[PDB]
């Protein structure tokens, strides 16, 4: 039972640093989403106003 | 999607990500104390598997 | 009358895009996503007509259940929040519970009814 215990603390810890690895990976990747999104976001506002502005 | 969904998205996998790294502190110090537990009892194995190999 | 109806708009967003492009089209300056600046004046005008009259006038009533379709789930675009701001309460209907089996698709959740708890019978109540 103490090597048994030995091993899932051993299991446990692995197990966490790939999940960590994974989510930092996924946070890397919806980051360089968010970039793009908030850009056409901006070029949507600054047009929209400027359009309107141009033709009055 | 929109900056709200890819921002929710980001902040639930920052909270897991939190969460794991928590989880691996944990178990690190559990692996550490396990080791050591393990370390008291070998002698006293050692000893009864002495006797009991002498009488085998 | 003393009678009592039930109005329903399918499209109050097919609704407002008529009417910007009616508004573009005669040259009227245009608001946040080209959209007129009364666009709330026209929508609260058309919805402050549903009442209870008192039995004073007959005591007759007329409800109504407009329709706004979202893009994706943004319930935050400028005529999502114009209705959402006007109305009594809101049913929200999502594609995730929907093709989950779960249909009817309120998210009971998001839905709000102020009036809620006068218009609910005792048994129901209870």
């Amino acid at each position: 039972l103490l090597d048994a215990k030995a091993s899932e603390h051993a299991a446990r810890m692995t197990a966490m640093k790939n999940a960590t690895d994974n989510a930092n990976e996924l946070i890397r990747t919806l980051t360089l989403s968010y970039n793009r999104a908030r850009q056409a976001a901006i070029t949507q506002e600054i047009t929209e106003i400027v359009a309107g502005a141009n033709a009055l | 999607a929109s900056l709200r969904d890819i921002k929710t998205r980001i902040n639930a996998t920052k909270k897991t990500s939190q969460i794991t790294k928590a989880m691996e502190m944990v178990s690190t110090s559990k692996l550490n104390r396990a080791e050591q537990n393990a370390k008291s009892f070998v002698p006293y194995m050692e000893k009864i598997q002495e006797v009991v190999a002498n009488v085998a | 009358k003393g009678k009592h109806v039930l109005v329903v708009y399918d499209d109050l967003s097919k609704q407002a895009a008529a009417y910007r492009e009616l508004s573009l089209l005669l040259r009227r300056p245009p608001g946040r996503e080209a959209y007129p600046g009364d666009i709330f004046y026209l929508h609260s005008r058309l919805l402050e007509r549903a009442a209870k009259l008192s039995d004073a006038k007959g005591g007759g009533s007329l409800t109504a259940l407009p329709f706004v379709e979202t893009q994706a789930g943004d319930i935050s675009a400028y005529i999502p929040t114009n209705v959402i701001s006007i109305t009594d309460g809101q049913i929200f209907l999502q594609s995730d519970l929907f093709f989950s089996g779960v249909r009817p698709a309120i998210n009971a959740g998001l839905s709000v009814s102020r009036v809620g708890g006068a218009a609910q019978i005792k048994a129901m109540k209870k």
